[PDB]
């Protein structure tokens, strides 16, 4: 569900640029580290805003939750679900430096007003063939501002030449295969034996 | 045991000041609806003025179930009414009952930007002519649909001042700008709160108080170039506006190299007040 | 489900502003009573609850012009008299509605601490207050 | 007596928003009053939970219609102590 | 140590420079989410428990 | 509004220079009195304010030629006598006017500490003073 | 005494007809487990869209159901009463069930743009 | 609850349903351990936890 | 099974209030009469019960505005007359009902001791009374 | 309701000053007369009130330049004559008004004790007096 | 409750005082008054 | 550790070098913001409170 | 901080990646160093010291 959540998020920002009548600003999903790589990918990145994934973590408070199902007089056993947090970047790469600072204000203004995204909230195209696996979702967006030591770590793995950027933290993508390991019947007879010891 | 109540608006008062609401030369009173709303969004009367009831007023309001609410541009009083209706006060009101509210200032620069000669005088507003020991003229608190600003017509001195302060039973520490007194029945039907049978009026009374701003001549001082210049006409002091001065013709004795200079607008922190012109000194 | 975060909250304390920077000290604790008689085949003690205790609450916020609320509450101490207030602290969701509420009775301040003044750094001024109280009830429904 | 105090507690909200933040504050004010009366011996019950209850809010005391009209509904119950009036003394001879 | 962090993300070759800190840009869309009416009627019910 | 910063300030202490490096110790504190009788249905205590306390104030600045002010104030101690002074500490805005003022009565110094001498580093000399006093009032209006 | 009851369910061993009973005439458990059902319906409403910055309001022509997880797509001018001049650039979200106006005739859900 | 204890009747729940179960005589499938009578009954109460029930129902 | 604690109790003494901070002296005692005659094979004495004794009872509590009861009871003494009272002391359960009761016959005030005063002392003013009586019965059923 | 504290008080003793650091000995006491006759079914005694007693009162304060009052009162003793005074002791409220008053009849100085001296002792010189009297009445209305 | 002191623009001073070079200080004090006449009323006790 | 920070912002290839610390360059525009006159009249008012 | 260490030894330009930890590969040559016979006779000698 990593690609489908980020594809949905890309469409919501592009819809907000349309309502403001800005026909030059578009967000693209690619990776920031290849902006000046000069091998076949950099021509797609020019004069655009780029959204990328920089880190993955695991939610600890939900790690030991069980996932068994009881129905009738029968139990099916399943493995516990995996829950993942993301860390994202919006990197502005416009031709003019003044135009990049205007697009970063719009992205900061958009998430100030709307922070919760559900299957009923969003306006992505449900009929599209690449989106046939998505059913129900809910995630929040939260602004993240790093210190000077943390910026050196982040841009140290992306080249060493920064760009105007904002950082966000995404909550709870659920990953689960939902496969069955076993089936058994429940307890229906109890026998007790006593002896004098 | 069931208990019920119902409350309705009783009286509204509009509190305005040009220093915060005007934009340079543009007068708030002449703004259209969008312009008016825009200016109001940045205004809060509590930034400079404090308003509260006297001890007797508080006691009465408790007895008659009258409440005091406030908003960034106004004060609204509300009253308990009989269940099942809109206009019958729970408790009977009488014509000569009244409420007294006191005004005091928190903004130390009020006197620099407000165009009103308050030296040694009491500011007084009401909807009914007072009985004072010395001859005086009187005008009521203005209604919402009337023009004008607070002026000398509302100031009292000497014995008349002494009398009003005593009747209001004010604290020895003083520090009072003025007194507002509203009677249930005033000098004319349009200033009253209730009808002849005690019924609340069917159009909420809506009164207004509006203060004007001071104007001055701007003087520009350039010590390094050793030159001084003044503007030809007075300009208003405002909090948020901006006046652009960019012609040689705007000034008296403009500098040789006028084209390279920038002329900032003055603040209201320091000002010279004289019987004729007021002056604001700006350093370059 | 989804766990709650702890950066969106409000405090109703009888002042004008409800925005703070940190809250701590919301605890409950009971003392213990122990007993053993000499004929018991276990060589350890049995345990009971006894008397109860509450800890002090600390509140922190920034310093602003024309807001002397901390000192105005502390100035109501006259010998054994003080103005006691009710205190309501809520954790909020994304549409700013309460989820977990802490309800405090009979609070009054005992320590007011101002900022320290330093020349070299770039730092804002923080003021802090410590409160004594007589009970706490947690509501999460 | 109890009504005078409770009334003052709810009058503070005459022109306030009718929402969850208000409902929580109203309830907390009323319960603190009643707890103190219980502590002083006015009310019956081993713990406050047995002496009184207070209910305020959408789904408890209010519906959509009340939100629309602008009503706030508060429900309160109290365990109040009753006196003895008649003392009967029965006498007899002791058997032995 | 801080200069090494700053110029580490700008190339690694410094220039004569001064640094400044700007205070309080306000960002706000100022959009409306909801509208409701205030409290105007209060009802209290008492029972003997 | 806009929060205040803590690097621009001044101290009026009866000396020639008003520029310092740091100030600390501006606190107010009240002791607590507790009570319970045996018939109470709550098993915790009720709380009252009692006697009040003030803490010592520390001031620090740099060492300059021909300025022995710290030692001149400390040298006025003669058995139980000292020169007691009023102390006024202000936090300033951008046009150098007071915003928050701490007003101290009956101050006298009890500890004067000189710099330490080290050969290897590059450091300036700092002197420090600790003051006892009998009351503090905060004014922010 | 604290009330707070929505309703009461009462089941008798022997009901008003054999198909609602739990046991047979001789006390034997039935050979087909009794299986009863309770099902609650959902409310419908007219959706109203409010655009303050453009100063325009519009409403749908017919009521739609409130659901927790579904989605209704509104994308034709013909779906609305007095649709906006630049309809093609707008997106119309589905309403929540947190606030609703209930009247003797229609129910309404207000959505801000 | 008192009756259910006496007659050995248990209450179980699932995400979409409630099932009651009863102790029976050893060796069979359909004879209740304790004799049941026609007019015995069980009463269950319903209450709500969701504050928005009334808006959507 | 667990033992009872000793902090929840009440005292009925014919006064307005039943709360106290301390109760002590609920003792019973008898004398011993010893005997030996010269021909006994044992060189120890035989013992039997003598006359009965009781200890005085001490009650303590804090002082309150307008509560002058300890002094008013004491002041009923007139040469050889005094107002005598039945004193009932009870240890309570969680329902605030009696569990263990001490019944005391004919009590009267021997001594009343007032609060000491200290310029630097932070504490509650405590008063105390010592009572004489003619008998104690203990009930625990 | 809260109890009274014990640190704010004043003493009127016919001297220039009313401040003290310590006051003690405000006690009341009576004797007990016991009786039993041989035929009584009980083996305990019956008790009734005897004669009255009072304790001496101790007052302490610091010493001051030119205040020689304790010595001047003591020095009024001449064989069997002495200047007797009415002593009034009062516990004060927040308005500095009396709440609880102890009224003492005919006091006179039994003993005056001066300050001890120590080469290495850092402290206040304290002096004390012990007074005889003929009766105590307690008022709390 | 014993005293007050007021000094400053907007409290005791105006723009005109700043111009002239004046400083205005306002002070109030609560001062204690003596008793002069003590009247003793006597009567018989009723009983 | 400090040499690694310094040459990290100058290229990463050191040269024979010495380091010095200079004290007190004074920077001041020396411009006037305001002019006023000093206190020459004092008035005191007393009241019985 | 750990991602900076890992990609610092792989080039300095990251790619979308996941990390895993594998447990217990057993490495053993299973060669013989020596062979001996076990204890079958015990003798004890005592003396008076």
């Amino acid at each position: 569900m990593i690609f489908e959540v980020l594809k949905i998020l890309t469409d919501e920002v592009n819809q907000n640029f349309k309502g403001l009548e800005m026909e030059d600003s578009e967000v693209v999903l690619n990776n920031v580290a290849l902006i000046d790589s000069q091998q076949d990918v950099a021509t797609e990145l020019q004069n655009k805003v780029i959204l990328s994934m920089i880190n993955l973590r695991e939610e600890v408070t939900m790690k030991n939750f069980p996932n068994n199902v009881l129905e009738g007089t029968k139990v099916t056993y399943k493995n516990p679900k995996l829950n993942i947090n993301l860390f994202l970047i919006f990197c502005a790469n416009r031709t003019g430096y003044k135009k990049s600072l205007s697009d970063l204000s719009r992205i900061l203004e958009f998430f100030q007003h709307k922070s919760v995204f559900t299957q009923s909230n969003t306006s992505f195209d449900r009929d599209l063939e690449e989106m046939e696996n998505v059913k129900n979702f809910r995630f929040t967006m939260e602004l993240f501002t790093p210190t000077f030591e943390e910026l050196n770590y982040i841009w140290g793995t992306l080249g060493g030449r920064q760009y105007p950027s904002v950082f966000y933290k995404l909550n709870l993508i659920v990953i689960d295969r939902d496969a069955t390991t076993s089936e058994e019947g429940v307890i229906t007879n109890i026998h007790r034996n006593y002896e004098t010891l | 045991m069931q208990v019920s109540s119902s409350f309705r608006s009783f009286l509204k008062l509009d509190i305005l000041h040009s220093y915060f609401l005007n934009d340079g030369e543009k007068d708030f009173s002449s703004m259209n609806e969008e312009e008016s709303k825009t200016q109001l969004k940045s205004y809060n009367w509590k930034d400079f003025l404090e308003i509260y009831p006297s001890q007797k007023t508080s006691h009465m309001m408790r007895g008659n179930k009258i409440f005091f609410k406030s908003f960034n541009d106004s004060i609204i009083l509300a009253i308990k009414v009989e269940s099942g209706t809109e206009n019958q006060p729970f408790n009977e009101l009488y014509e000569d009952e009244s409420m007294t509210f006191l005004l005091s200032l928190k903004d130390q620069y009020f006197g620099n930007y407000t165009d009103l000669d308050l030296a040694d005088q009491l500011l007084y507003f009401s909807n009914k002519t007072p009985v004072l020991p010395e001859a005086f003229t009187f005008k009521p608190i203005d209604r919402i649909n009337q023009s004008g600003t607070v002026g000398e017509e509302y100031l009292y001195e000497g014995e008349n001042k002494k009398h009003l302060l005593e009747e209001a039973h004010l604290n020895p520490g003083g520090g009072v700008l003025g007194i507002i007194q509203i009677y249930m029945k005033g000098d004319t039907p349009v200033l009253s709160l209730i009808n002849n049978d005690g019924t609340l009026k069917n159009s909420l009374p809506h009164f207004k108080i509006h203060f004007s701003n001071r104007k001055s001549t701007w003087k520009y001082i350039n010590l390094k170039d050793d030159f001084e210049t003044e503007t030809k006409k007075d300009y208003p002091l405002t909090k948020f506006g901006f006046i652009l001065l960019d012609k040689k013709s705007d000034f008296i004795s403009p500098p040789a190299h006028f084209e390279k200079y920038v002329f900032p607008n003055p603040d209201a922190r320091r000002i010279k007040i004289t019987p004729t012109k007021n002056y604001s000194e700006i350093f370059i | 489900s989804y766990p709650l975060s702890k950066f969106h909250f409000s405090v109703e304390w009888g002042g004008t502003k409800i925005g703070f920077t940190e809250v701590s000290g919301l605890d409950l604790e009971t003392e213990i009573i122990e007993y053993r008689h000499g004929a018991s085949p276990e060589y350890s003690k049995i345990k009971m609850p006894g008397m109860q205790k509450f800890s002090n609450i600390t509140l922190k916020r920034g310093t602003f012009k024309s807001d002397n609320e901390y000192f105005q509450w502390y100035n109501t101490i006259n010998l054994n008299k003080v103005e006691r207030r009710d205190l309501t602290i809520s954790l909020l969701n994304e549409e700013h509605e309460p989820v977990v509420t802490w309800k405090v009775k009979n609070a009054w301040p005992l320590k007011v601490q101002s900022t320290d003044l330093k020349g070299d750094g770039n730092e804002v001024a923080i003021e802090s207050m410590e409160l004594a109280h007589e009970g706490l009830v947690i509501q999460n429904e | 007596m109890a009504e005078e105090s409770i009334k003052k507690a709810t009058e503070q909200f005459v022109f306030e928003p009718n929402d969850g933040n208000t409902w929580v504050r109203v309830r907390a004010m009323i319960e603190n009053f009643l707890i103190l009366q219980w502590r002083a011996g006015a009310l019956a019950g081993a713990k406050p939970e047995h002496a009184f209850y207070v209910k305020v809010g959408l789904g408890q005391t209010m519906t959509a219609q009340d939100i629309l009209e602008g009503n706030m509904n508060v429900e309160i119950g109290l365990a109040v102590v009753r006196p003895a009036e008649f003392i009967i003394l029965k006498f007899s001879h002791k058997m032995q």
